[PDB]
RNA sequence: GUAAGAGCCUAGCAUGUAGAACUGGUUACC
RNA sequence: GUGCUCGCUUCGGCAGCACAUAUACUAAAAUUGGAACGAUACAGAGAAGAUUAGCAUGGCCCCUGCGCAAGGAUGACACGCAAAUUCGUGAAGCGUU
């Protein structure tokens, strides 16, 4: 089918830091770069130095994956699609070869019109449990250097007769030697080798996490940076969550907590929401074993 | 290869319905792929006799 | 009436495409609350308001893309439970017959 | 949806007296036959009609 | 082989009007075509639901 | 430019449009090129009407 | 405290009481900032905003210009009024916007001009160059050679 | 005994894309 | 940029006011893939012996045609070890409770 919708799916990055937004709309002005059927076209300036991005996939393609229609990048947390679904589950399992692919986008796309037009369609229900580490990376303020103008083939040859007036970069283009420089579109949305989302998920995997016991059935806890300006009466209160907590050693004058449950289980549990997380009385509450 | 179609076979599930869910967790089973032995295995053993 | 009328116009538009051809000035404002707010994205608002015009339509232009792409037709909807009378009973003897 | 002009009427005709049977013959028979046995009676009709036009 | 019958209709709704109107064809007949624009109604003196309602 | 847009656009390699719209074969076609680049009477009516419009 | 929460289209006259009283109990927590705000598809919500032309294109223009506007939000921490974008130019250059007579007049560039359409192979009218600024940009002495080097690099794939 | 692949087997017409992520921790009793 | 300022006040400059208010699918490109007959070998046209008119039917097959005309070999394809639910007799020999 076509598309023929209202108002893109965007994120904050790529329509830029101006409130006053002016775009055109144009009714079926390309076809997807995934799904191949034709959409509605939107296209604005940015900012002022910027480079009138317009829309590159259609509405249907950003409900099934929850991004951004022309960065390919999430809505909610703006990291990429491989990364996003390594930090969940899998389990759309889009077709690449082709009539699978046209087939698989009519039925979802029949899915989508027999609904109300609002929610991710299958990433919703995975899209309640969330919080993981992709939250501890997500970027905070807006990367606004992509939306900057290509290098100049003219200038790189030293040949830009424009000069001044030529809106395109007089800067260096990345070396071709590296892995973050071939980027398929398809390879990014459908979430195969991405670069990026390499060079993420290694950022991950240094990151630091929660740990289990040195030795057996241990609940001990050992904790770091507590501070003498909160009270032990209310460490239950915002502990007793996990089960009838064990022992509770306290000690002021290295400002270590240590704490024992009934079970393993609890005190690994405790370390996994508690660990690099938990903050209350406004002060870093901060956990180690032994 | 110079075709549009025919590729999609081994490829993925071709036109892929999924069992409808309801009223039994089915998410934690699944099954055991089948033994290679590609020392005895034959075209008409996978066939089966005529 | 009302609503298959419009369906009624919209497939006589095509019967007849550029007679008295088309004209398009509704440039119109629509304002929007982003929803992923952060100190610094918007610049520093909670909404932005954006001004869409239709792009204008060359005249002279022939049809886009291949529309003569066919996929085989989908699943229909979930099956109807059957309601039947209790299989009346049949005989070997009409079987025969 | 192509038209039956001139060259299509006797293969149209034919068409559409096959399916009529066809609907007859999934009324006609009770409710426990094997719902097989279709052709085997298209083909006693299409002898009729031979036999017909052969007196 | 070559020479079967049918045992089976070709279904509509997959051409040229049936869901998207083919995603907008600009290819139309000349039969398709503006023709007969205006419903003629029943007047009064032929058989109008007026007239054919208290009619016994 | 509109005619021999539509002859280079349909691969009709082996055909020519002189200057006077008339339309002849470079080489000698085969039976399967002879076939695909049968026009019909709206691209030959065109044609004529140029050639009028050219004298 | 008398109405539904979100039905749409009050066919009767309501009151203050009967509509904007809060939602009782808590929020459930089955949700994200994006299930939490009161979005319409998917990205946020989209309404249909009726600001006048001059005043939108206005401030859009006092944006792109200097890098300040006002808040075209409809309630936002409740409140007459304040601005948004890089707020201390605005109070600097008192809110001006492009539409009105500039505070700061200083430092013009300067350009050619043969006015007369006399002289052949002279006239520039609106088409003068400035007089500082210079066409083409060859880019640097070590540039080139660098840039020669990363299609060099380019040469070594294909 | 000619367009039917298949493949080849060499070509050519569309594209003016999206995208480049960098920050760190204490020890102690009978 | 131009004009007006019973503006300084000369014909030099400056000040004020008025009118004038946001082009560009941004490349003269870099790229990226799928593609021109047609030649190369092979290859040979359905209907139970042979020579043959054809009209259909079905759809992830198209071409020519403005065609809901008509052609494309009856346009091609279709040719299938065509197995879908669910069994019982009688004696006969051998071992067993
Ligand atoms: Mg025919
Ligand atoms: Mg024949
Ligand atoms: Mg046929
Ligand atoms: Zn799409
Ligand atoms: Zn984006
Ligand atoms: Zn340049």
């Amino acid at each position: 089918n076509w598309e023929d919708a209202d108002f893109p799916i965007l994120c904050q990055t790529c329509l830029g830091e101006n409130p006053y937004i002016r775009m055109t709309k144009e009714k079926y002005g390309k076809e997807c770069k995934i799904c191949a059927r034709p959409f509605t076209v939107f296209r604005w300036c940015p900012g002022v130095r910027m480079r009138f991005k317009k829309t590159e996939v259609c509405q249907t393609c950003s409900k099934l994956k929850n991004v951004c229609q022309t960065c390919l990048l999430d809505l909610e947390y703006g990291l990429p699609i491989q990364v996003r679904d390594a930090g969940l589950s899998f389990k759309d399992d889009m077709p690449k070869s082709d009539v699978n692919k046209e087939y698989y986008t009519q039925n979802m796309e029949r899915e989508i019109s027999n609904s109300d037009g609002t929610r991710p369609v299958g990433m919703l229900g995975k899209a309640t449990s969330t919080s993981d580490m992709l939250l501890k990376l997500a970027r905070t303020t807006p990367y606004y250097k992509r939306n900057r103008p290509h290098i100049c083939s003219f200038w790189v040859k030293g040949e830009c007769k424009r000069g001044e007036e030529c809106p395109y970069r007089h800067e260096k283009p990345t070396d071709p030697d590296d892995p973050l420089a071939d980027q398929n579109i398809k390879d990014r949305y459908y979430g195969i080798n991405d670069p990026v989302a390499d060079k993420l998920l290694k950022r991950a995997s240094t990151m630091p996490r929660l740990d289990p016991p040195e030795d057996k059935t241990i609940t001990t806890l050992y904790v770091g940076g507590l501070g003498d300006t909160i009270t032990e009466t209310d460490l239950r209160n915002h502990f007793y969550q996990f089960g009838e907590i064990r022992t509770i050693t306290v000690v002021q004058r290295q400002q270590c907590a240590f704490i024992q449950f009934a079970t393993r289980q609890a005190a690994e549990v405790a370390a996994e929401k508690s660990f690099n997380k938990l903050i209350v009385n406004g002060r870093r509450l901060n956990v180690k074993w032994g | 290869r110079k075709r549009k179609r025919g590729v999609d076979y081994n490829a993925e599930i071709p036109f892929e319905k999924k069992p409808a869910l309801g009223f039994y967790d089915t998410s934690e089973e699944n099954y055991q792929a089948l033994d290679a032995d590609f020392r005895k295995l034959r075209q008409q053993d996978l066939d089966g006799e005529l | 009436r009302v609503a298959l009328e419009k369906s009624v116009s919209q497939k006589v538009a095509a019967a007849m495409p550029v007679r008295a051809a088309d004209k398009l000035a509704p440039a119109q404002y629509i304002r929007y609350t982003p929803s992923q707010q952060g100190v610094a994205f918007n610049s520093g608002a909670k909404q932005r308001v954006i001004r869409m015009v239709e792009m204008q339509k060359d005249p002279m232009e022939p049809p886009r893309f291949k529309i003569n792409k066919k996929i085989p037709r989908g699943p229909p909807s979930p099956p109807a439970p059957v309601m039947h009378s209790p299989s009346r009973k049949m005989t070997v003897k009409e079987q025969q017959e | 949806a192509k038209t039956v002009t001139k060259q299509r009427v006797e293969s149209h005709f034919d068409l559409e007296l096959r399916a009529a049977v066809m609907h007859d013959i999934l009324d006609m028979m009770p409710e426990g036959i094997k719902q097989n046995k279709a052709r085997t009676i298209l083909q006693h009709l299409s002898e009729a009609w031979r036999c017909w036009k052969a007196n | 082989t070559a020479a079967r019958p049918t045992f089976e209709p070709a279904r509509g709704g997959r051409g040229k009007g049936e869901g998207d109107l083919s995603q907008l064809s600009k290819q139309y007949s000349s039969r398709d075509l503006p023709s007969h624009t205006k419903i003629k109604y029943r007047q009064t003196t032929q058989d109008a639901p007026e007239e054919v309602r208290n009619r016994d | 430019n509109m005619l021999n847009l539509l002859i280079h656009r349909k691969n009709l390699n082996y055909l020519h449009l002189d200057y006077n719209f008339n339309l002849k074969p470079v080489k000698t076609l085969t039976t399967k090129e002879r076939k695909k680049s049968r026009f019909g009477n709206a691209f030959h009516l065109c044609r004529e009407v140029l050639r009028l419009t050219k004298l | 405290v008398h109405l539904d929460p979100a039905v749409k289209e009050v066919q009767y006259n309501p009151t203050y009481e009967t509509m904007f009283a809060p939602e009782f109990g808590p929020e459930n927590p089955f949700r994200t900032q994006q299930m939490a705000a009161p979005r319409n598809m998917l990205s946020g919500y989209a309404e249909p905003a009726h600001i006048n032309d001059f005043m939108f294109e206005q401030q859009r223009r006092t944006f792109a210009t200097y890098g300040y506007a006002l808040d075209p939000s409809l309630d936002n921490h409740q409140v007459s009024a304040k601005y948004i974008g890089s707020v201390e130019e605005a109070e600097k250059n008192q809110g001006l916007t492009v539409f009105e007579t500039g505070q700061k007049k200083t430092e013009k560039r300067k350009k050619f001009k043969e006015n007369d359409a006399s002289n052949i192979d002279g006239f520039l009218g609106p088409w003068a160059k400035y007089v500082d600024e210079k066409d083409v940009a060859k880019p640097s002495e070590e540039e080139q050679k660098e840039l020669d080097e990363i299609t060099a690099k380019r040469q070594k794939k294909g």
